[PDB]
RNA sequence: GGCCCGGAUAGCUCAGUCGGUAGAGCAUCAGACUUUUAAUCUGAGGGUCCAGGGUUCAAGUCCCUGUUCGGGCGCCA
RNA sequence: GGCCCGGAUAGCUCAGUCGGUAGAGCAUCAGACUUUUAAUCUGAGGGUCCAGGGUUCAAGUCCCUGUUCGGGCGCCA
């Protein structure tokens, strides 16, 4: 609703995100400065904000003559009439950053000569520099996710935001479904799904290692109810499963967590043994191709699957493997390219088109063996 | 069914999906007595279907044989009865995360058209949230009203017959999301920030021309919207085949080994249309 | 200059291509129709014509109530108020067109009620079926590159006319060049070169079986004089060079081509012999890898070469064998995908992105080699 | 040298191309007495460069090395002193063939800018052929003024400081095919029709926003231009590894071998601008 | 009796239950070859999707009818 | 004396002559473990590119200066 102290919260200035959690009296940085999140409470998401003095004030939400051509405009180098000392005096004076602009402005020669699209062109660049302007909003997959292909790409297997979306709907994910899902994603793809799930049903996570990544998790700020249906099984314990031939003051503590892992961990394989799952979801840097041949056998006949890859090679592998197995239809390679747009009056057009480095996914659909 | 909730039978009223070889498909409205012709044969309902998993091999008559898949909306929408152009999973996919869909949502959506977003939305936003749909063409509002009853959705969806532009959704201040995809979108971003919750919320427009995302975008911003972005998907599907190149023969008597590829069904992948989101908020 | 009887030509509908020779009293097909060309002569390329009676005849270069939507429009079936017998009718009777789509307007109750925009449409589809309008334009490698990935792209290997474009920029194709080809596009990769050569030079063709297939190369129009500078030579006895081990009445005329082929095959092996060529071009059904490690011996260094290949896999190894090898530099392995646009009042978009299907290019340049 | 014709040997007044590894490059203008740092140390013309072969490995200082290549247009393109954005190779490829140039070409351009498409123009359409540009820039009408003497290609080319918008290209009839290169080329279709022959030629104009493209069609129609074609071309550009995924651990005591793959350089591909073609035919 | 389902592009004729329809064969032509009213092998040329109407947004993975080829059900819709 | 060339993103510090800069290391933290003012192994968190100005089309693979790290040339520009 309205922010609040303690809030798991994203930053966001220009298209660049910060996610972090809010505390009185605590400093973070963002983008080259300095906060103190005291000041923004009570403030609904989407307030905006600027810097001062290593606090944060409320700022509104919101806030001409020209040339034809360059044709006789020169790169001298002598267009600003004030120098790079006395640029910082302005700031070392502390002053707004908007007057900086008007003044810069003011002493270049040739902006009254330029065009006004070149001269709208010179105070966004401007703006942008001296007007920083933060915003906070609420956690979202999609915003976490636009995050973390943006400023931590490498964490998440470059899985691109509109790969994820595909993932998913093609596992049709929603609240209800008993799901199950391999992940070396920080945890994104886990919040992702258990957002789209509202804390109905239950969701079974294999992990590697001593435990399941979830820093990205926690970003979303779920409730302690979304936790009674998440469940984790160590990844290193499948085989075992699918054959039936599974098993001074802090030394307590530990002792407490170990056998209260345990237990999760036995109800989880239970839950896995009924072989029953609506979906299965991986997205890992390991090789997929064995990861679902044994995985599927928990799924459900008539339930979708979707694997993600970085990589194409190996999910061509896993196609032809799940071609000889059987137990699967209406298999799909599948990559999505993202093309963004720079709308303006008179200057519309493409900025980027991503493509190769937002993964690929291979899709289908369980069905009944041969007997 | 229900497209909400897995069951593991298939029942008399069921939308059931029949996998016909390749990826070709076609749904059925299973009902008693009933009979289904295919290029693998027939399939009488209620011995060959009825009482019967999904996901099962389902022989049909010379030994022909189907499988039998559980209803979803991506199902749904490859096997639907078209009455308008529909949008297909991959914008859905993404229309559905950039709005922030979960369930509990509350969506207002114009044009209703032939209900492939509309279902989508549904699934992602039950068993708390609501969908307030618009068409003001009388028989497509009404043919959707049918198969929202006939799937058994009806709770979560309200079809309102009325023009979205001059009207409005038919709700105010409720609204956690809008969508729409609609000819003339500028003239209906006024009932959308109507529509939304005060509080806030999102806003998506589908439009396959660039002038609409032009006024759509003007009037946006007029209106008060923030956070614009204006985004276009493409999907890429790939077989997967294995190939051989013949070595080349200079004369002479291992680099030239087969190879496993994965190559464009298409040799091009068409436009839909663009995206254009944005965000509503206080102030 | 003008079209005359004896050129090749190319015939253009819509977006439709086909090239035919021009004879005197001569019957060819266009999509759904029969020609006669004599009627065609004397008109300048860029002309457009019309089908009549099996003869074409010259037609000129060139030649409002509305509804808002369509809230109220039915799919009766019953709008066009004339039959499909009926419509045959006009037809047989011979009529325009033009008159033809004026009746079905008429007859058509909705039409009227219709948008501005979809009655434009509605009229685009009706000419485009009744209005048969046929260009002459003369043979270019624009316009036959882009009619053979439409009419017979498996015959070039599905090389996209954008890529044939790059082939002949990174190949720095131009008058004066010493060039080696090795294509199995039916001559279009070698007419595309010798278009950008303008008979200044020399160009090598390896070809494999029998001979070099030159049915595209035909469909240019290339003066005689163009043909002095093209040679020959069977790929199959290139190993032999790279070593220098290299050695009633129409029974004489096949022993006049026989040895005036072999002739013109020795002068061919003397100029590669001489390993100084300013390039070479590969594009082929062939596995590319062997023939760039042959192949390349006969260039000189600081030199562009450009491999064409309908597939990726083959050139990540050619990449790699050329990187053992050495004797090159700036190794580029591209891909280039084409979009092509609508862009009409209030009706401007994209419709096709051509991806994948184009083919890939691996490119750099030769060095001296280590010694 | 020449950017015409290939030549054995460097020699003096020569612009050759450095490659300094990886893919980075530098141009140099060979002259005696002169010296040029790298990063692999230095090169003495004198005696490193002059009189030596393209494409041999030239040792620099400290048991350092480098390659030197002969110049094309496509690796000026790539070292060219940029006086303003420029178009690359892969836009040039295709508006080189659209266009229809070859030997004996007679082509009109506006605006010439720092001269990356003019050396390919001249490249392509030398030894016959000859470039009429145009450039009403004073400064960078002249440094390509330079740059076309320093080449040995100003044959092929004359540059006119002008308005090619109200005075034209500086000819009339007598040109293939026409190239627009600026920010109003819609002002520039009248000449551009004007300057080409009255047989008929090629149009090509390249404008990074759509509304520039609907103003160019507008006009081209208007003017009598036929076989309007709007395109654009993105180059994908790959890297060659070899990667292996680690196996995951299921606690068991092949299927997951290492493998060639083809990544791009760049998650994304940019938008350089808008390829829009044209005829001009009599009638 | 009818109903249901699937096809139709090259001169002709075909094309897979893996999400297998720009892939082929026949025939024709060329080269080579020997066996010559000619055979054989190799290769090449040949492609824009049956016709008509309606309709979707200003993007068809839409619909109806006609012709024709095929599969299935049974006197029921 | 100067000139030329190349670098600067994570708290700190690095990164290849194949067209090798979202790749890492250090440190920190967690888990496991034993040797516990703690070690060891494994893993995790941490990224938007030094500062300022100019300039290209309404797309920078653009330029100048400052700070600082490094390579090279020689009293020449
Ligand atoms: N002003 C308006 N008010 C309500 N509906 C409108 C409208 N303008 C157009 N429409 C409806 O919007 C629909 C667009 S087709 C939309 C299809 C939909 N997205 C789907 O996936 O199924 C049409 O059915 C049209 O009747
Ligand atoms: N009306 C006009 N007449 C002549 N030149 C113009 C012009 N309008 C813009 N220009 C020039 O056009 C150039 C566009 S930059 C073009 C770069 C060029 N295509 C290249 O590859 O190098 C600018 O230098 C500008 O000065
Ligand atoms: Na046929
Ligand atoms: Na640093």
């Amino acid at each position: 609703h309205r922010i609040r102290d303690g809030d798991f919260v994203v930053l966001k200035r220009e298209d660049v995100f910060k996610a972090v959690q809010v505390q009185r009296r605590k400093k973070v940085t963002f983008e080259k400065q300095w906060f103190y999140l005291d000041n923004v409470i009570g403030h609904s998401y989407g307030t905006a904000f600027e810097v001062t003095s290593g606090g944060s004030l409320q700022p509104k939400k919101k806030r001409k003559e020209a040339g034809t051509d360059n044709r006789n405009i020169v790169d001298d180098g002598k267009s600003q009439k004030l120098t790079q000392d006395d640029i910082k005096a302005l700031k070392d004076k502390g002053i707004k950053g908007e007057e900086i602009v008007q003044q810069l402005i003011e002493n270049s020669t040739t902006f009254r000569d330029k065009t006004e699209f070149a001269q709208d062109k010179y105070i966004k660049k401007k703006k942008k520099k001296y007007e920083a302007i933060i915003t906070v909003v609420k956690p979202s997959t999609r915003i976490l996710s636009i995050m973390y292909y943006a400023r931590e790409p490498g964490k998440i297997n470059h899985m691109r935001y509109d790969t994820l979306a595909q993932m998913l709907t093609l596992g049709n994910i929603r609240a209800g479904n008993k799901m199950i899902v391999m992940e070396t994603c920080a945890g994104l793809v886990l919040g992702a799904m258990m957002e789209r799930m509202g804390g109905f049903g239950s969701i079974i996570q294999l992990y590697p290692g001593g435990g399941p990544v979830r820093a990205a998790t926690a970003c979303f700020g779920f409730p302690k109810s979304f936790l009674s249906g998440l469940y984790e099984f160590p990844l290193n314990k499948v085989d075992s499963l699918l054959h039936g031939t599974f098993s001074k003051d802090y030394i307590q503590e530990k002792q407490r967590r170990q056998e209260e892992q345990r237990k999760r961990h036995l109800e989880a394989a239970a839950l896995l043994s009924e072989r029953n799952a609506d979906g299965l979801i991986v997205a890992s840097r390991f090789h997929p191709t064995p990861l679902l041949l044994s995985l599927l056998d928990f799924v459900a006949p008539s339930r979708p699957f979707v694997v993600y890859c970085q990589y194409k090679e190996p999910l061509l592998e896993c196609y032809t493997k799940l071609r000889e197995r059987g137990g699967v239809i209406n298999l799909r390679l599948s990559e999505t390219w993202l093309r963004n747009y720079q709308v303006l009056p008179d200057r519309s057009h493409p900025k980027l088109l991503m493509s190769g480095g937002g993964g690929y996914l291979l899709s289908g659909f369980t069905v009944a063996m041969d007997n | 069914m229900s497209f909400v909730a897995y069951e593991e039978l298939i029942k008399e009223g069921d939308t059931a999906i029949l996998s016909l070889g390749h990826g070709a498909m076609v749904a059925v409205r299973v009902q008693r007595g009933a009979q289904t012709q295919t290029r693998h044969g027939v399939l009488r309902h209620s011995v060959d279907l009825i009482g019967r998993p999904f996901g099962s091999k389902v022989t049909c008559g010379r030994g022909g044989w189907v499988y039998v898949l559980h209803p979803t909306p991506e199902l749904w929408t490859l096997n639907l009865p078209h009455r308008t152009q529909i949008l297909y999973s991959t914008d859905i996919a993404l229309i559905t995360m950039m709005l922030e869909l979960r369930p509990g949502s509350v969506v207002c959506e114009s044009g209703t058209g032939s209900g492939s977003v509309s279902h989508a939305i549904i699934r992602t936003i039950a068993p708390t949230g609501h969908l307030h749909t618009v068409e003001f063409h009388q028989q497509r509002a009404e043919k959707a009203r049918e198969e929202f009853q006939e799937h058994r959705v009806g709770r979560w969806v309200t079809v309102r017959t009325q023009d979205v532009c001059r009207s409005g959704f038919g709700v105010s201040h409720v609204a956690d999301a809008v969508f729409l995809d609609i000819p003339s979108p500028w003239e209906a971003v006024g009932h959308a920030w109507d529509a939304l919750k005060v509080e806030g919320g999102r806003f998506c427009s589908f439009s396959p021309c660039i002038e609409q995302v032009q006024r759509t975008c003007q009037a946006l911003a007029a209106r008060g919207f923030s956070e614009l972005s204006t985004l276009e998907v493409l999907p890429q599907v790939y077989n997967v085949r294995t190939v051989s190149l013949p070595p080349p023969d200079l004369g002479t008597g291992s680099d030239t080994s087969p190879f496993r590829s994965g190559t464009p069904m298409k040799e091009a992948v068409g436009h839909t249309g663009y995206l254009t989101f944005a965000t509503k908020t206080p102030g």
